């Protein structure tokens, strides 16, 4: 049968400081025992001082990051350019993820 | 696009008249004369083949139509309206009866279905009533021979004999004097021809007259043998020759 | 077992008269020859309900088509309407039919399988007894058969099915469709399997059965007065 | 567009009346008179066929009195075709109720449904109302013998005796005069015919111009019989009551 | 089940 | 007269009166100016208050980082059309990783307006738009009419007394087109243009609304003390 | 076993006449060469029901095309076949060779495997029996052959396909498509077996 | 007076929009004629190219509906092409469903039923065209069936349509009163076309060049139209006797 | 008659201009904004002394941070209030915060011109 | 009366007055022409310069359909764009099913049927454009002109808009003086002249010339705009002929 | 099964 999911490997790490935060990820993209890329960025600036990474199935991760980036754009349009707080971003991403509850995004998301 | 006429085009006037039904009946009045007579052992329906042009082949235009093997129909009024009603009548005889009960509907119930189609064109959105009155002759095992009239309103009445269209008022008077309950089918045909001659101006022969009977079963018209219970259709359209034979004994 | 055989001036279809529930014979005198139109008949094999339903539906639509066009129906019409219907249902309507008839075009013989595949032949056979029947047809068929020869060949092919197939049995039904003639339907053309007299009458003496209760059933409507 | 040609069949007048309902009632006032009389031991339905002919087959004719089930009948006043649409709907509802509850439908429930359909045609859809007034004659084991009427408005009311169609004003005055509560079916038959005989626009009341029906417990023991009178039976009851 | 030549 | 009941009816001289009436709503609207050089494109809008207690109705809407418009007429209609542009700009970015060309944005607005002029039941849009943008072929200014007609211009003005500003720009054409790599001077020319459409009232700090887009300048709106520099 | 071969004067379609259910030959005189237009024909392999249903729709589409735009190209016929076969690939088992004669383009052959892909080829073979004659056909096919040479090439080719394939057999049917018109050929076992 | 704008009955029991649709029929000012031979059906129509800038090859009111059925239209070209496309679609669909070529009279009935619907349904207007269908039917032989905006249709021994139809009709009527047969007793279609053109010339009292006429011919298993040069050969034969 | 979405020769929507006349007949409502808060006041205008005035609800809560006063055909406001409350709560569900007063107002005003045939 | 208030209503004449009113909108528009040459077609249009503020060569009026069909129209410009959008859908669906690019006569009827459909109902308005279109197919060059009624014919030369009578007269001369035919490069020069001559009916405001062509020899049967030197050469020829 | 060169 056709399997809609894959594993692109990689690892992401988020650490929060007192007046700063870091989001790190390896730049390696793999399929089975093959290396797809030695430099494929996995951690993105999404605007409003928010960094996001969706790690697992690369296709689902790319799609989710796009939808959230789009979500930030329409927040500005519909709310007089209000800065999107990290708590508001987090709640928005939950609704993005749960939307596909019965066809999940096979990704681990850290912002 | 889309049909944006979702509203009735037939409404009640302050006088309680449904204009479009009255105007439809006026169209039927302008129409060529047709009649039906019921005998003890059959029914006859007849009308004039009013040919629009002598170049036109009047045989190709059928005013008298088979609905089922035992039911025939004739009209007065708008021919196109009649043709589409015959198509709908033939189909509804199958979909609403024969495909359920495995037999053809009795005369009164097929009439009831035609009546329903005409009532809907009297109330449904963005349509005008049908501009025809039908005479429907038929036989069925339990009701025997019967003759029905159907009007644009969807109302229907059973008749011993009647006439519709141009010269109906005169024709109905003529039939009242001649009709008795002891008429054989041949007697009814003779009276039908006498009555129809009064309303016809020009040529009066088998080529200008359309006549059909509901009578005895015609095993010669069934198309197959081997099943005793299937004895063939009771509807028969008289030929040009068969009409001319009875015009010599007129 | 159902066969169709083309002859000089027409076509003849035959069938056996057995319907089965698993290994049990439900009807000893079934009617597998169906009238689609007065001069278009077809023999059906497979799911008994499906063959009756599919012939009655197309037979109805063919009658309406005939009235609409003022023309006697054609076999190719019944054939086209049957195959498009059966194809729509991807074989789930298990109707295997041999469609024969005479029309203004001439005499025709077709077979149609449940998945909507049609084929043309001078001799066809369908059903479980098709191989027994086709064995006889392949042995005795020739070009330019007479009416009498085609009936003989058709009924012999059914007999082959009756004797040698457990799915086929009882009598032989025939329908002859000759050009410019009324189709003659010969119900129980042969009766090769008539049951012998029983050794004993099993008619019981009256009062043999123990009865708990008795009552009159009212089948009449509500009465007057 | 299409707005230009819309009659707007479902609007109020400045006086707060429904134009089409009022005009439909005007139509019904020209229809043959139908009378219902409810007695202690049954119900009578009498109705006048509109100017008939000598060549109308009467014994196979039905324009006024229709059977809804074994326990309920209706007398019609208005467009016969419109009535038959509603009658078939009512016949189906009766059988739906029987299928669901395994009991014959109570008379009012059937009446309310038919009345609710008529109401709908006055409030939405932009279609003309049904040009029909019904007299419902029915029996159930809650209220016993019942007479109702419904009109194109979808309003329905219960009655001991009622008329619909032509000369209701005159008919209702005659019924209100001669009707008593302890009245029996045989008496109610006589009243119904005497009322039509006086209100009729025809020269004389004859068998060939009438449809007649009784709902009696005059059925062997604890059950109800519907009797749609044959032409010869209407002729006999006309001689018996002494009108011919 | 059904009836099934 | 008899032919203005709906948008589906032509007049005997082949005019669409419902569209012409929609065009009238724009003339009643407050003045807005548009002009561009080769490097930058500027919108200047006179905002209208209801009274002294009321705010000044916003005239300029951002559609993307590289595109936006000013409105004159029914503000709700500008919201519907600007939302549609935002979506079309957005679709172009997501599907084709491509910033929507200003010319193609015009073509899309035109076709959306047209459908409302040929179908029964609907009505024309009651607003005019000045679309500015910087794409792969440089600076652009568009004028939208709810008839569906969209026009590419060096400069223009729409709304009440717009003819005054339009005449000034027609004289200054050769000067302001050459104002390359100087955003402040291009805005000055836009403020001096809209000034030709003023009567009685003058440009105050909460009255004036300016927007700019250019080579290394995202579409940004200036209101309040941010435009005090140009008064 | 089905094949279409382009030669100098036009194209020739060839096929066997065997229809099977398991190991039983349901029809031994099948006509697998079918008309979708006067000079556009196709060879049917795979499901009998599917290929008949597809062929019937394509004939409808080209009849309506002709009414409006005149005689369709062989490329156009191939495209309509492809459209049905590709868009319904999940539910269809149909391997079709489309062969036609234009006066402008002359003889053209298009093959449509299961996927619904299209391949324009000088000649084409398809069906279960085709596998056994890949070697033979590749070694023996030349471009711009004569009619007699092309009939021999097809007769010898299908003769081998029938010999080795249980699913192929009966008579060899052929249809010749040239400017001259449409010719039907039949070759019986006694003829092609002794080759 | 909105009973004149849509297809509802007038107090006289008339449909004015149907009557006015009949008047649109003559807007082109073109006259058509149809006759039957032994083996063929011929249809001729006047061709008028008033503008020199027009490509005369594209100016036609004769349509090839199916291989067997031809259709000539009397009325504006937009409605003519509407009717043509529909008839082409209906003919193709019929062949697919019922497995034989749609007969001429059956297509005529179908297009007449569609026309009837426009006279009963308000939102649809009648087409301002009269459709003349011609074929050599495999059952009925040479066939002429004509449809109008009322939804009326009938068979014809011969027929004529357009402003001067009555003049052509009486001319044909007079011929069939002499011969006492329902067709042109002629073997070749070439001579049946010559008869058609000759009797149109006599009826209209006008001479024709090759570019003034448009001819359609139905034989067994094909309907086709004649080129200017095919008509020129026909006109030469008429003049030479 | 004439379209519901029709423009007048002056370029105004007839039905909108007519609705503004309905609002003029409505009971008075006043709002005053300060740096310490926003006050909302209404005239109740009971049609009879038997009408229990406290049941007259022309000031309505949308969320904890947004109030609303109405004037005109007050029955029409019920669905507008319903939409406003749904919008305020829905935004809090999606973004875990209070919705801006301007955004809430904009949401209500998007219903306004959703009328036609 | 009232027969002219609703589309799809027949007048007692048998006329659709709403379609005849649409023609008035077309007559009001700028002049557009088409010329059928030896191996292709040329399209030209008059663009009125309302103001100096109009960016020269930017407001393009002529539209391509598929890659081989040119479309120009006079009247309500938006109605023309709507018709071309439909044409592009019809051309796309045809190529999708039949593979070959849509023939010009086939494409003509697709527009024809669509425009005619907007005369069948009162719920829609007729098109306020006459459309001149054509190109090169397998059977050669085709030029068509399509009216609000849905009426279209093939043309040797076509003109519509305010200067149509003037244009038609100039086209009629070319047909008479060139029976053997006109070359693609000649047709471009002549197109320029005819627009300049037809500008006398719009003489108040100065204008901008816009030409396009599809030629089997000059453009490989693809639709291209006339630009740079070849456009200036045609303007120079036109300017010389009026003086 | 189903018929199938
Ligand atoms: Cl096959
Ligand atoms: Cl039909
Ligand atoms: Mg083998
Ligand atoms: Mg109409």
């Amino acid at each position: 049968q056709f399997n809609p999911y894959g594993d692109n490997g990689g690892t992401i790490l988020g650490i929060a400081g007192e007046d700063f935060a870091v989001l790190a990820g390896d730049t390696r993209n793999i399929t089975d025992y093959s290396i797809n890329s030695r430099y494929e960025p996995k951690v993105f600036d999404c605007g409003d001082n928010i960094v996001m990474s969706a790690n697992g199935f690369a296709a689902d991760g790319d799609a989710l990051v796009k939808r959230f980036k789009n979500s930030v754009k329409w927040y500005h349009f519909d709310h007089n350019d209000k800065k999107l707080s990290i708590n508001s971003a987090a709640r928005n991403i939950q609704h993005l993820l749960y939307g596909k509850r019965f066809f999940p995004y096979y990704v681990h998301t850290i912002i | 696009m889309t049909d944006r006429y979702s509203f009735s085009l037939t409404t009640f006037s302050p006088s309680g008249k449904l204009g479009q039904i009255d105007y439809a009946l006026t169209a039927v009045k302008q129409g060529v004369t047709s009649l039906g007579i019921k005998a003890t052992n059959g029914v006859v329906i007849a009308t004039e083949k009013k040919s629009s042009s002598p170049l036109a082949m009047s045989e190709t235009l059928s005013k008298v139509s088979l609905l089922t093997p035992d039911i025939g129909a004739v009209y007065s009024g708008m021919g196109p309206d009649y043709r589409v009603l015959v198509d709908k009548s033939r189909k509804v005889a199958h979909t609403s009866y024969k495909r359920i009960y495995g037999e053809y509907p009795p005369t009164k119930l097929l009439v009831s279905e035609v009546a329903k189609i005409m009532q809907e064109a009297t109330q449904s959105g963005g349509v005008r009533p049908f501009g025809v009155s039908l005479l429907i002759a038929g036989h069925d095992e339990f009701n025997g021979f019967s003759l029905y009239q159907v009007d644009p309103s969807g109302s229907y009445f059973p008749w011993k004999a009647t006439a519709i269209g141009k010269g109906s008022v005169a024709a109905k008077t003529f039939l009242e004097k001649r009709w008795n309950d002891e008429l054989e089918l041949e007697d009814a045909i003779h009276i039908a021809l006498l009555t129809l001659k009064e309303s016809v101006e020009g040529e009066f022969n088998g080529d200008t007259i359309e006549l059909a009977i509901i009578g005895d079963e015609n095993p010669d018209l069934l198309g197959y043998t081997g099943i005793p219970t299937d004895k063939g259709p009771r509807f028969r359209k008289l030929t040009s020759q068969e009409i001319n034979d009875r015009l010599e004994a007129l | 077992t159902i066969v169709g055989v083309k002859f000089n001036n027409g076509v003849v279809i035959a069938a056996d008269t057995r319907s089965t529930q698993g290994p049990i014979v439900a009807d000893k005198n079934c009617a597998k020859l169906h009238r689609i139109s007065p001069k278009i008949w077809c023999a059906g094999a497979g799911t008994a309900a499906d063959t009756e339903a599919v012939t009655q539906l197309i037979g109805s639509n063919i009658e309406l088509h005939s009235l609409y066009t003022s023309r006697e129906p054609r076999v190719v019409s019944a054939l086209q309407m049957l195959k498009q219907h059966l194809f729509k249902y991807q074989g789930h309507i298990g109707a295997y039919l041999i469609v024969a008839g005479v029309d203004p075009t001439g005499s025709h013989l077709f077979s149609i399988h449940a998945h909507g595949s049609t084929d043309v032949g001078y001799y066809l056979s369908l059903g479980s007894g098709s191989l027994a029947a086709m064995a006889v047809l392949e042995s005795h068929w020739k070009q330019d058969l007479t009416k009498e020869e085609a009936i003989k060949l058709a009924s012999d092919a059914i007999q082959a099915g009756i004797w040698n197939d457990l799915g086929s049995g009882s009598n032989v039904d025939v329908c002859v469709m000759e050009i410019g003639k009324d189709a003659e339907y010969l119900r129980n053309y042969l009766t090769p399997n008539v049951r012998e007299e029983k050794q004993k009458s099993y008619k019981f003496p009256r009062g043999t059965t123990a009865v708990l209760k008795e009552s009159i059933v009212n089948i009449c409507d509500i009465q007057e007065e | 567009g299409s707005r230009r040609y819309d009659s707007r069949t479902t609007i109020f007048s400045p006086e707060g009346r429904l134009y089409q309902v009022e005009y439909a009632l005007e139509s019904i006032s020209h229809a043959g008179t139908a009378i219902g009389i409810m007695a202690s031991d049954g119900i009578v339905l009498a109705a006048e066929r509109k100017v008939t002919s000598t060549l109308l087959e009467q014994d196979t004719s039905t324009e006024k009195l229709y059977k809804l089930n074994d326990k309920i009948a209706v007398a019609v006043a208005g467009l016969t075709a419109d009535a038959e649409i509603l009658i078939n709907t009512a016949r189906i509802h009766a059988q739906n109720y029987l299928k669901t509850y395994n009991e014959d439908i109570p008379v009012e429930i059937l009446v309310r449904r038919l009345s609710d359909i008529k109401q709908g045609y006055t409030q939405h859809g932009g279609l003309r109302p049904f040009g029909v007034s019904f007299i419902y004659a029915g029996y159930d084991d809650r209220y016993g013998y019942q007479l109702y009427t419904s009109n194109p408005s979808g309003n329905y009311t219960g009655w001991k005796a009622i008329s619909v169609g032509a000369n209701t004003s005159a008919a209702q005055t005659l019924l209100q005069m001669d009707y008593k509560d302890d009245m029996k079916v045989d008496d109610a038959i006589e009243l119904a015919l005497k009322t039509l005989s006086k209100t009729t626009d025809s020269s004389a009341l004859t068998y060939d111009r009438l449809e007649f029906a009784t709902i009696r417990k005059g059925a062997n023991d604890g059950e109800v019989y519907q009797k749609i009178f044959k032409p010869q039976e209407i002729k006999d009851i006309l001689v018996k009551t002494g009108i011919t | 089940x059904f009836l099934f030549x | 007269n008899n032919y203005d009941g709906d948008t589906v009816t032509f007049s005997p001289t082949g005019r669409l009166f419902q569209v012409e009436y929609a065009l009238e709503a724009i003339k009643q609207g407050s003045v807005t100016v548009g002009l561009r050089s080769n490097t930058h494109a500027v919108l200047v809008a006179l905002k209208r208050n209801a009274d002294e207690l009321s705010s000044y109705q916003k005239k300029i809407i951002k559609c993307d980082e590289h595109m936006g418009l000013s409105l004159a007429g029914l503000a709700p209609d500008a919201r519907v059309l600007s939302n549609y542009l935002r979506q079309q700009c957005n679709y172009s970015s997501l599907v084709f990783n491509r910033k929507l060309a200003v010319e193609r944005a015009g073509h899309l607005l035109c076709d959306k307006a047209q459908k409302n002029t040929q179908s029964y039941g609907g009505r024309p849009y009651g607003v005019g738009l000045l679309i500015i943008g910087y794409d792969k072929s440089g600076a652009h200014l568009l004028e939208f009419q709810p008839s569906g007609n969209v026009t590419e211009l060096y400069g223009t003005a729409i709304g009440a007394r717009s003819q005054g500003a339009k005449t000034y720009l027609e004289r200054t054409l050769d000067t302001f087109i050459k104002i390359d790599g100087n955003p402040d001077e291009l805005i000055k020319a836009g403020v001096e243009a809209i000034s030709q459409s003023l009567r009685d009232e003058s440009l105050t700090v909460d009255n004036l609304s300016i927007a700019i887009v250019g080579k290394d300048t995202p579409f940004t709106i200036y209101d309040g003390e941010a435009v005090a520099k140009y008064i | 076993s089905i094949m279409a071969v382009t030669f100098k004067d036009g194209v020739i379609l060839g096929a066997d006449s065997r229809t099977t259910t398991g190991a039983y030959i349901a029809n031994r005189v099948t006509d697998k060469l079918t008309r979708v237009h006067d000079k556009i024909w196709c060879c049917r392999s795979g499901s009998a029901a599917d290929t008949q249903a597809i062929a019937d729709i394509v004939q409808y589409h080209l009849e309506l095309y002709t009414s409006q735009y005149g005689t369709p190209s062989t490329e156009t016929a191939a495209s309509v076949f492809k459209e049905l076969c590709y868009e319904n690939k999940d539910n269809l088992t149909a391997g079709i060779i489309v062969a036609g004669y234009d006066d402008k383009n002359k003889g053209e052959v298009y093959t449509i495997p299961l996927g619904g892909s299209v391949h324009k080829l000088p000649y084409a073979i398809a069906g279960s029996g085709s596998t056994f004659i890949y070697g033979y056909c590749d070694k023996n096919f030349r471009e711009n052959m004569s009619k007699e040479e092309t009939v021999d090439f097809i007769k010898h080719s299908l003769s081998q396909a029938i010999k080795w394939d249980g699913s192929s057999g009966g008579v060899i049917r052929m249809v010749v498509l040239t400017a001259a018109g449409v010719e039907r050929l039949i070759f019986y076992p006694d003829e092609y077996e002794q080759l | 007076g909105y009973d004149r704008h849509i297809t509802i009955f007038s107090p006289e029991g008339r449909l004015y929009q149907v009557e006015y649709a009949f008047k649109a029929t003559n807007q082109t000012n073109i006259n058509s004629l149809a006759v039957r031979g032994k083996d063929c059906t011929v249809v001729i129509s006047q061709k008028k190219v008033p503008d020199k800038l027009l490509d005369p090859t594209t100016v036609s009111y004769i349509f090839c509906i199916s291989r067997t059925i031809g259709m000539v239209v009397n009325g504006p070209i937009p409605d003519a092409r509407n009717a043509a496309l529909r008839a082409k679609a209906e003919a193709a669909e019929f062949r697919y469903k019922y497995g034989y070529d749609m007969p001429c009279d059956v297509l005529a009935k179908r297009m007449a039923n569609l026309s009837q619907i426009y006279t009963q349904r308000a939102y649809m207007r009648p087409l301002g065209v009269i459709l003349t269908f011609v074929s050599v039917d495999e059952e009925l032989g040479p066939s002429i069936y004509k449809t109008d905006p009322a939804g009326y249709y009938v068979g014809y021994k011969a027929t004529a349509t357009g402003p001067k139809q009555q003049e052509i009709t009486t001319n044909l009527e007079n011929h069939f009163k002499k011969s006492k047969i329902d067709h042109i007793n002629e073997e070749s279609w070439e001579k049946v076309v010559e008869f058609a053109i000759t009797h149109m010339i006599d009826a209209l009292g006008t001479e024709f060049s090759k570019n003034d006429l448009e001819v359609g011919v139905a034989t067994k298993d094909k309907f086709f139209t004649l080129s200017a040069e095919n008509i020129e050969e026909r006109l030469v034969a008429i003049a030479e006797q | 008659d004439r379209g519901v979405s029709t423009f007048s020769p002056e370029g105004r929507l007839f039905q909108v201009e007519y609705s503004l006349e309905a609002i003029k007949l409505g009971s008075t409502a006043i709002g005053i904004a300060t740096k310490e808060g926003v006050v909302l006041g209404v005239e109740k205008r009971a049609t009879s002394p038997l009408l229990e005035s406290d049941s007259i609800e022309k000031i309505v809560e949308i969320d904890r941070h947004i109030g609303c006063a109405m004037s005109g055909l007050t029955a029409d406001a019920r669905s507008m209030i319903e939409h406003a409350r749904t919008a305020a709560v829905t935004h809090n569900l999606y973004y875990d915060e209070d919705i801006n007063v301007e955004s809430l107002t904009q949401s209500v005003c998007d219903l306004a011109l959703r009328f036609g045939e | 009366t009232g027969y002219d208030l609703s589309n799809s209503v027949f007048s007692p004449d048998g006329r659709n007055f709403q379609v005849e009113y649409a023609v008035k909108a077309v007559e009001n528009g700028t002049t557009s022409i088409g010329i059928k040459c030896n191996d292709g077609v040329v399209f030209a249009v008059e663009k009125l310069i309302t103001s100096k503020l109009l960016v020269p060569q930017k407001n393009v009026k002529i539209q391509v359909v598929d890659r081989h069909i040119g479309c120009v129209y006079s009247g309500l410009i938006p109605d023309g764009r709507h018709l071309v959008n439909r044409g592009r859908e019809e051309a796309a669906s045809f190529k999708k099913l039949y593979k070959t690019p849509i023939p010009i006569p086939a494409f003509a009827d697709r527009l024809g049927q669509y425009v005619q459909a907007h005369t069948l109902y009162n719920s829609v308005r007729p098109f306020g454009v006459s459309t001149i279109f054509g190109g090169v197919d397998k059977n050669g060059a085709h030029l068509y002109m399509l009216e609000p009624s849905g009426s279209y014919w093939g043309y040797k030369g076509a003109a519509t808009g305010k200067g149509r009578q003037s244009a038609k007269a100039e086209l009629e001369k070319l047909v008479d003086h060139h029976p053997e035919g006109l070359s693609a490069r000649e047709a471009v020069k002549q197109a320029a002249k005819i627009i300049y001559l037809a500008h006398e009916d719009n003489k108040e405001k100065d204008f901008e010339l816009e030409i396009s062509w599809c030629s089997l020899s000059e453009t490989n049967g693809l639709h291209k705009f006339v630009k740079g030197d070849l456009l200036q050469e045609a303007i120079d020829f036109a300017q010389k002929e009026i003086n």
